[PDB]
């Protein structure tokens, strides 16, 4: 039947439109089960039926696009090419017969997507009929057909695989003429949206931006026209242009900047439009600030634009009671100001805003004084280096606004003070502790105005948070006595009515003071502990949920500061509070508030208790695992489906290309990260104590190495890998291999794919640390082959990026601030080279000589770092990599000496102390582990090392570690290869270079050799008649510089046995001691008592 | 961190 299934289709379509959920959750299910192969000629006919309801045709056309955007490989293939080429030409007819521009836009969204899936097969599009449709429609003198063609080209820009060779210059013709179509303004607006979509699609193509530069003047005119007609469709296009491809705007940047300034400045347009115009400029200050820095004339005019939006405040009747949680011009301008001060810098921005803030602070408008203090708070981050100098003047002036006749201004002043305490730390704390603490305490007390009193407490938390413990301790008795007073009075008020806004902040403020005060808080423990314990038993209501969590945080931070001993007095009564509040927080299953407060409070109890925490592990691990495993809700919607989910606010969407989009529920993403970081804490603190949880935590963490939604989670997952192996170690190597098996492949894939550099460096360090955990036999041949390719690629990229950054310099818009970014990029690339050297070090240390054939693939790249014209960090790290080959892969290391030995010998004399140290080290391990093949080179190296050691300034803070390493290398030459040196002659000089105390490893080595020399059958080192024995007392006296580790090392006992044996020779002992300074004399006593 |  053909006529029977068409009449019943209209009622089913309207059924899934009724306002009640009864038939709504019954008519949608019947629709989906229908075969998709038949849904084509059934649903397109409901749009063609123009005599049917206009709201049913809106739904039929929206439903037809979704079946093409989501499903395609099951519906279109294997269907007859009679009905294949019939849905192509019938869809084209609907657009020609459409009178309503609403439906014309819905059916054009179906013309594209169909065009998109056919074209996206191989490259060449299987629908040349869709292409002819646009050239003939844009050329047809019909406005509707012209508009339909521009909509298909906006939706799917680039319906061609061979556009470049010929159809490219005709696209310019089409849009240039459409932007000149004065007779109609919507056709001009549609081609501006198309021009932008086309330029965005053709990203990276710098030859195409240069060719289409001629479209930017007409494009800017199209935003200037559309905006005054309530259309922020073309303005969004420009913001997208400035964000993704700002260099396209370079030819007419002044015109772009002037227009964006005009739209924003024009009071007449709506808030959404003016804010978007500001956003063009703000985005350019992040994306292309080097270009924007040249148009100072425009950035100067933008400053009062943001300031005028910041003074667009509503006089909220009953502000002092309610809670303010942000779309307004006052928030938009303020945020834009922060972002632009950060983007362009304080050198250019502070001079432009300085006099404007003084005109707003010194004004009777209140809205102006409030805007002034919020502008001061905003510019702080980006201009703080330039704001110091006037800082004492700024602070003393801002402190007067706390006594302002307007409570909202007293609140913005609180914000200014609190934000400066963060932006200018710790200089702020050292300079204004007396004035700021005193003024904030007074605002927290003599206000009788909840919001201002709460904000002053919040500013005080910011102040104490970044305050050095050093200068907080004198203010303890005063601040503590004042905080206790406010806590006890605001606790009575919680009981009278239910006011808690200030009390929440007082509690957190106490916690901040306690945490910073550490051990110095114990004399004030009894003054708050029973008051806070009383609060967590009181605050059980859903209104007080935050007040209870903040009190638990305060309680756990107080016990953590005083330490396990002082806390043991009220520990039992307080651990039961947490046990009871865990079942109270869990019996009302939710997410977001008390979760992170509880997780962190239990973890603080584990640091306090240590090995006694074990009993609480099943009660804390269960809930911790649940929030650490939250799978966030991800959606793959299309078109403008970010309007119905805008009310959520936390549901963030990243608009992907080709109309599709990606959405993610940000709820609990920070809770997941907190929990993952907590699991890392439990693993580290407990070690052996965590074995029961190691397998399930390992199973949880491995997939989180690929959790690209939150960097903090990935870092926690990466950090936990060696720590979990460290825990599991207690069960033996068979369980260790079972754990390492889950990790290995995933850790290696992560290194090869990781986007972020700092997250990559944790994964790379983590992988190296796991290799150390049980090296040799810990790697598959597939893994070695994969790792080889990954490290070789990472090395290839290191040098490639060196050339790229050079090409970034030698660009029209190159300045000192772009050089600062290139140097940051270089610093990151170097830190990745250190982690390449780290992964390499652990493979060498564990596999030894065996792995040199594998390493030959990286050999040309490692040699490439040790080249003479490379930057010093390359030569430093390449030498470090060869030092691990000499130390861990000798004597086979010598086959490869033609790659490192001669440059390493030469480099001992390098201008860079980091290079000198790496070279000196290699020569020391050459004598110790190298073997007989290096013997001639040990005889040769000696005067090179002694020339560095003996030169002046060898012991500068800059060159100590290099000189010490040279001293220790000379030492290793003496001890391990004494046929290559006349040890009997260099020993007096060697002795004079002692002691070592900066390089702790080399201090151990040198001292261990000195002990062999003193303990030897015929010392030589003592001097005839023990003449230089008192000098050995001065060397051993350091000592003072923590060189020889008092208990830990065997040489510590050895050195004290060599010294205490002297005590039995009266005159010799007193001679050696009488010529030691009283500081040195105590260092000998200190050693003798502990070794 | 320091190094060589
Ligand atoms: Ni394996």
């Amino acid at each position: 039947a053909a006529a029977a299934e068409q009449q019943q289709f209209y009622l089913l379509l309207g059924n899934l439109l009724s306002p009640d959920n009864v038939v709504r959750k019954q008519a949608e299910e019947t629709y989906e089960n229908i075969p998709g192969q038949s849904k084509i000629t059934f649903l397109l006919q409901a749009i063609r039926n123009t005599t049917a309801a206009e709201e049913a045709r809106q739904m039929a056309a929206v439903l037809l696009r979704r079946l093409l955007s989501s499903a395609f490989d099951e519906v279109y293939p294997a269907l007859p090419s009679d009905v294949q080429t019939a849905i192509k030409s019938e869809l084209l007819m609907i657009i020609q017969m459409e009178t309503q521009s609403s439906m014309r836009k819905k059916v054009c969204d179906i013309a594209a997507e169909l065009a998109r899936n056919l074209i996206d097969e191989d490259g060449n599009n299987q629908w040349p009929e869709g292409l002819k449709f646009l050239f003939d429609s844009v050329s047809s003198q019909n406005v509707g057909l012209r508009e339909a063609a521009l909509h298909i080209f906006w939706n799917f820009p680039g319906i061609f695989g061979n556009q470049q060779q010929h159809y490219l210059d005709v696209i310019k013709r089409m849009l240039v003429q459409c932007m000149q179509d004065q007779e109609h303004p919507s056709i001009r607006t549609l081609s501006a949206r198309a021009t932008a979509a086309f330029i965005l699609a053709n990203e990276h193509n710098v030859a195409l931006f240069k060719h289409f530069a001629d479209l930017l003047p007409g494009f800017l005119q199209a935003v200037n026209d559309s905006c005054y007609q309530n259309d922020d469709s073309v303005l969004k296009s420009l913001v997208e242009i400035a964000d993704t491809v700002p260099k396209y705007l370079r030819p007419h940047l002044e015109a772009t900047l002037q227009l964006s300034l005009k739209l924003c400045g024009d009071t007449s347009l709506n808030n959404m439009q003016r804010q978007l115009a500001l956003e063009v400029i703000v985005t350019l200050s992040e994306t292309a600030a080097a270009m924007l820095r040249k148009h100072t004339n425009i950035v100067a005019q933008t400053i009062p634009q943001m300031l005028a939006m910041m003074v667009d405040l509503e006089e909220d009747e009953d502000w002092a009671n309610a809670d303010e949680l942000f779309d307004s011009n006052a928030v938009a301008g303020e945020s834009a100001l922060d972002r632009m001060a950060c983007g362009l810098g304080g050198k250019l921005v502070l001079p432009m805003i300085k006099e404007h803030i003084m005109q707003m602070l010194q004004n009777p408008d209140w809205k102006y004084r409030h805007a002034g203090l919020m502008a001061l708070s905003a510019i702080g981050e980006g201009c703080h280096q330039q704001m110091e100098g006037i800082l004492n003047e700024i602070v003393n002036f801002v402190l007067l606004f706390l006594q302002d006749p307007h409570p909202r201004v007293r609140y913005a002043a609180c914000n200014a003070v609190g934000q400066m305490a963060t932006d200018f730390a710790p200089g702020f704390q050292k300079k204004f502790h007396e004035k700021v603490i005193a003024a904030l305490l007074q605002t927290m007390e003599d206000q009788g105005n909840q919001r201002v009193q709460a904000h002053a407490a919040a500013a005080l938390i910011n102040f104490t948070e970044d305050c050095p413990k050093s200068l907080l301790i004198p203010y303890l008795d005063n601040l503590v006595k004042h905080l206790h007073s406010i806590m006890v009075l605001k606790l009575q008020e919680l009981i009278q009515k239910g006011t808690k806004l200030v009390l929440e902040q007082v509690v957190t403020s106490i916690a901040s003071v306690a945490d910073t005060a550490e051990e110095k808080f114990v004399p004030y423990y009894d003054l708050f502990m029973p008051s806070l314990k009383h609060i967590v038993e009181n605050a059980v209501q859903k209104e007080l949920r935050l007040l209870r969590g903040k009190t638990i945080e305060c309680i756990s931070l107080i016990g953590l500061a005083v330490g396990k001993e002082k806390f043991m007095q009220d520990a039992s009564d307080v651990m039961q509070l947490l046990l009871k509040t865990q079942t109270d927080f869990n019996d009302m299953e939710d997410d977001d508030p008390q979760i992170s407060y509880m997780i962190s409070a239990w973890a603080r109890m584990c640091k306090i208790l240590g090995k006694e925490f074990q009993q609480y592990l099943p009660v804390v691990m269960g809930p911790l695992m649940k929030t650490a495993s939250i799978k966030p809700e991800v959606a793959l919607l299309d078109t403008q489906d970010m309007e119905n989910m805008s009310d959520d606010d936390g549901w963030e969407f990243v608009n992907l290309g080709d109309q599709q989009s990606f959405g993610i529920k940000t709820a609990g993403l920070e809770e997941k990260s907190t929990a993952c970081q907590m699991l890392v804490c439990y693993a580290k603190e407990l070690k052996e104590g965590f074995v029961e949880y190691t397998e399930q935590v390992v199973k949880l963490m491995v997939p989180l190495l690929k959790f690209y939604f939150h960097d903090g989670v990935r870092v926690a997952a990466a950090e936990s890998m060696p720590l979990l192996l460290e825990c599991a170690r207690v069960r033996g190597p068979e369980y260790l291999t079972q754990m390492w098996h889950f990790m290995c492949d995933a850790l290696i894939k992560a290194i090869g794919t990781e986007p972020d550099s700092d997250v990559l460096s944790e994964i790379m360090h983590s992988f190296a640390k796991c290799i150390e955990v049980m090296g040799d036999g810990c790697l598959n041949n597939e893994h070695f082959e994969e790792l080889g390719g990954i490290l070789k690629a990472k090395l290839e990229e290191h040098f490639k990026n060196q050339e790229l950054r050079q090409v970034k310099r030698q660009d029209e818009d190159y300045d000192e601030q772009v050089e600062e970014s290139l140097q940051d990029e270089d610093d990151n690339d170097v830190y990745i080279l250190t982690k390449v050297s780290d992964i390499l070090h652990s493979i060498f240390s564990s596999y030894k000589e065996k792995v040199l054939p594998w390493f030959e693939q990286l050999l040309p790249l490692i040699v490439n770092l040790i080249c003479p014209h490379r930057p010093w960090p390359d030569r430093q790290w390449g030498l470090c990599i060869f030092d691990d080959v000499i130390e861990h892969c000798s004597p086979a290391s010598f086959k490869y000496a033609e790659y490192f030995l001669r440059p390493m010998l030469q480099y001992v004399c390098d201008n860079s102390p980091e290079v000198r140290q790496a070279a000196a080290y290699g020569l020391g391990v050459m004598a110790q582990y190298g073997g007989d093949n290096y013997r001639p080179f040990c005889t040769e190296a000696l005067p090179l090392l002694v020339r560095v050691i003996q030169s002046a300034d060898s012991k500068t803070k800059e060159n100590v570690n290099a000189t010490e390493n040279c001293i220790s290398a000379v030492g290793k030459i003496m001890k391990f290869k004494p046929d290559c040196v006349n040890v009997e002659e260099v020993l007096p000089h060697w002795l004079s270079w002692l002691p070592l105390h900066e390089d702790k490893e080399e201090a151990v080595q040198t001292f261990n050799y000195l002990c062999d020399l003193i303990e030897s059958n015929h010392p030589i080192v003592l001097g005839p008649n023990n003449t230089n024995l008192p000098k050995i007392f001065s060397i051993i006296a350091e000592g003072e510089m923590h060189e020889a580790i008092k208990h830990e090392d065997p040489c510590a006992k050895r050195l004290a046995n060599v010294v205490r044996q002297v005590q039995t020779s009266g005159g010799l002992w007193t001679e050696c001691i009488a010529q030691l300074s009283p500081e040195q004399q105590a260092a000998i006593q200190e050693l003798l008592n502990s070794a | 961190f320091r190094v060589r």
